[PDB]
């Protein structure tokens, strides 16, 4: 209690609607899907190679 | 005509694995019990004895195919 400092934002957070929207763009989501795909693919490849 | 330029997504995910053994994994071989041979007797024209180790022999084989042979404690 003695040490806490409040920004205005952390106060607005409490009385306000909750966003259904993460800030993630169309293109950002494209790259997310591509990244996940690429990494998963290489990890499965690697594991099959150990087998 | 061309309206657009795009980057080609593909889903390469392998998520299923089907490996089938080739036939020759299950083919037979000839396996044998193996003990230390303590001695051997051969006879065809003339008898010959070889003794590697002298002990009381607990097992004895006789084999007739070309030459008569007797594998002692084999």
């Amino acid at each position: 209690k003695q040490q806490a400092v409040a920004d205005r934002y952390s106060i607005a957070e409490q009385h306000s609607p909750l966003p259904l929207t993460t800030g993630v763009d169309r293109d950002a989501l494209d790259e997310a899907q591509r990244t996940k795909d690429r990494i998963l693919n290489d990890s499965f490849t690697a594991e099959n190679l150990l087998i | 005509m061309f309206l657009i330029h795009f980057v080609h997504y593909k889903t390469i995910l392998q998520k299923y694995t089907f490996k089938f053994k080739h036939i020759f994994l299950s083919i037979d071989k000839y396996n044998s019990l193996f003990f230390n041979i303590s001695g051997i007797l051969i006879w065809l024209n003339i008898i010959h004895i070889n003794i590697i180790l002298i002990k009381y022999s607990f097992f004895i084989l006789i084999n007739n195919f070309e030459y008569l042979i007797i594998l002692i404690s084999t």
